[PDB]
RNA sequence: AGCCAGGAUGUUGGCUUAGAAGCAGCCAUCAUUUAAAGAAAGCGUAAUAGCUCACUGGUCGAGUCGGCCUGCGCGGAAGA
């Protein structure tokens, strides 16, 4: 498991592209192989995305370090982070298209210019 | 959805396929001269892995991958067998250029980031078998 | 910096030991230097966990005796035949 | 088997096993089996248990065994009267005081030499601990 | 049903449950491993 | 603790064997994507498939894990 120290160093990396990220989404994950989740890091990689699986208490205060403060709701049920470190955009088509050609999970809540997108709308993104 | 290695000009033997492929409601021969009219391309003496996605109606497609990271370093080597005691005994040298050959064969075959980490991972399959890199 | 804290003892000998250990305390003594010996007592158990660390061994303690603290070294300790305990213990000012 | 060689003496008197023993440090190993109960341990006993730990091993590390059966014990045969005679000796034995240390060893991990000295200890006769060397 | 004076778990399926003032071993795997001690 | 999800790539690692494909045996036991996934802990196949485990994310919501020293008990404990 994690020390206390992990848990720091971790709040630290994913504060860390939090401050340097354009546009961050948040979805559910579940239900999913590592063989379609290692084809949403080809293409994460390949769109200039950061794909993560992180705690959401711990996300709680990755996220309290701003402008993704309004995240902190999209932390109860299963929670994983596409944050688009070079582009904006380029996270939310590929979730979608991810979440519809899977017919998995859901994709539920994002944020961008410090605000929350909610479920239908981030085909603003 | 059965996964196969077989030989690169060669199919329909009874031990190695009829049964493991045929059992699961597949065409023997129309996989064995598809198979072997793909892979007549592969070297003489790889084993190219075949992996044969069936369906319910019978009628299958397969994707043939690329020859293995264990037999493209048994010919890039130079080598026939690997070691049977693996870095303990060497029984051939592939330098970091046929480590990129056969990782740019499984950059078509893997999951790699950059063409570092399939030679990585070929690096290995380059240390399980016993063979240096050199 | 491991700290001891102990008591002059007022009697002596196999009596006063035994008792002192029944009663889960035990004896040691400190000499070396210019002045006369001095025999203290210590708490099994804080001695116990405090061995349990090498460090005890190898470096100088401060036993408080009395509000006063004299620096020491281990020196000797004698140990109980079978059973994980301390019978006793000789420090040497340091 | 131990047996000593040759001694001065060919039979002994019965004794009496008492008093604490000496040598209860581990002088030699990283662990040790040491006796916390009290009595004599038969040549036999000591062969058993030590082919038993250096089974456990698989033959690895290093074993001392700090005791020696030295002593001579003697028995009467059957339908035998009293007197007439002191008994022949049958065996050897090792007479053991609470506090001693029969085995030793080290080149191995603590888990496997618990172990090992446990499946020692089921052949001795006498109840059994496990020691760990100490500095100083 | 093994019945003696030393009862174990010998599987990690294995349990120790004490009934009627009498030591048990139920195994949910092996019924080659049920014991009471006796 | 229990419930939901995953437990992947090179790869069927080499050797060997009619087959060894994590899972007869011998040896290496690396690296990738990783939240996490051992060249796999047990069951399984002719060899595969398959079912779980290690490990992680979600839910939950306050204590919990196993050693030590001891006090008194339990089994061990069948006869005219
Ligand atoms: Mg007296
Ligand atoms: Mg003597
Ligand atoms: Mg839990
Ligand atoms: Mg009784
Ligand atoms: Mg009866
Ligand atoms: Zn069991």
């Amino acid at each position: 498991a994690l020390n206390l120290q992990d848990k720091q160093a971790i709040v630290a990396e994913v504060s860390e592209v939090a401050k340097g990220a354009l546009s961050a989404v948040v979805a559910d994950s579940r239900g999913v192989t590592v063989d379609k989740m290692t084809e949403l890091r080809k293409a994460g990689r390949e769109a200039g995305v950061y794909m993560r699986v992180v705690r959401n208490t711990l996300l709680r205060r990755a996220v309290e370090g701003t402008p993704f403060e309004c995240l902190k709701d999209a932390f109860v049920g299963p929670t994983l982070i596409a944050y688009v470190t070079e582009h904006p955009g380029a996270a939310a088509r590929l979730f979608k298209e991810f979440a519809k050609a899977n017919a998995k999970f859901e994709v539920k809540a994002a944020a961008f210019e410090g605000e929350l997108i909610p479920a239908s709308q981030i085909d603003r993104l | 959805y059965v996964k196969l290695q077989v030989a690169a000009g060669m199919a329909n033997p009874s031990p190695p396929v009829g049964p493991a492929l045929g059992q699961q409601g597949v065409n023997i021969m129309e996989f064995c001269k598809a198979f072997n009219a793909k892979t007549d391309s592969i070297e003489k003496g790889l084993p190219i892995p075949v992996v044969i996605t069936v369906y319910a109606d019978r009628s299958f497609t397969f994707v043939t991958k690329t020859p293995p990271a264990a037999v493209l370093l048994k010919k890039a080597a130079g080598i026939k067998s690997g070691s049977g005691k693996p870095n303990k005994d060497k029984v051939g040298k592939i330098s970091r250029a046929q480590l990129q050959e056969i990782a740019q064969t499984k950059a078509a075959d893997m999951t790699g980031a950059d063409i570092e980490a399939m030679t990585r991972s070929i690096e290995g399959t380059a240390r399980s078998m016993g063979l240096v890199v050199e | 910096m491991f700290t001891i804290n102990a008591e002059v003892r007022k009697e002596q000998g196999k009596g006063a030991s035994r008792r002192l250990r029944a009663a889960n305390k035990f004896p040691a003594i400190i000499y070396g230097g210019k002045e006369a010996p001095l025999a203290i007592e210590l708490d099994h158990d804080k001695v116990m966990n405090m061995q349990a660390k090498a460090e005890f061994y190898s470096e100088v303690l401060t036993i408080v005796v009395d509000g006063k603290e004299i620096k020491v070294k281990a020196q000797d300790v004698q140990r109980h035949p079978y059973k994980p305990k301390l019978q006793h213990i000789d420090f040497v000012r340091a | 088997m131990l047996q000593p060689k040759r001694t001065k003496f060919r039979k002994m008197h019965k004794g009496r096993n008492r008093g604490l023993a000496q040598g209860t440090d581990v002088s030699f190993g990283s662990f040790g089996l040491k006796a916390v109960g009290r009595g004599r341990l038969t040549a036999r006993q000591i062969e058993a248990a030590r082919r038993a730990m250096t089974r456990a091993v698989k033959r690895q590390g290093k074993i001392w065994i700090r005791v020696f059966p030295d002593k001579p014990i003697t028995e009467k045969p059957l339908a035998v009267r009293m007197g007439k005679g002191k008994g022949n000796v049958e065996y050897w034995v090792a007479l053991i005081q609470p506090g001693k240390v029969l085995y030793e060893m080290d080149g191995v991990p603590e888990e496997l030499a618990r172990e090992a000295f446990k499946l020692a200890a089921a052949k001795l006769p006498i109840k059994t601990t496990f020691v760990t060397k100490t500095v100083m | 049903m093994k019945v003696r004076a030393s009862v174990k778990k010998l599987c990690r399926n294995c349990k120790i449950v004490k009934r009627d003032g009498v030591i048990r071993v139920i195994c949910s795997a092996e019924p080659k491993h049920k014991q009471r001690q006796g």
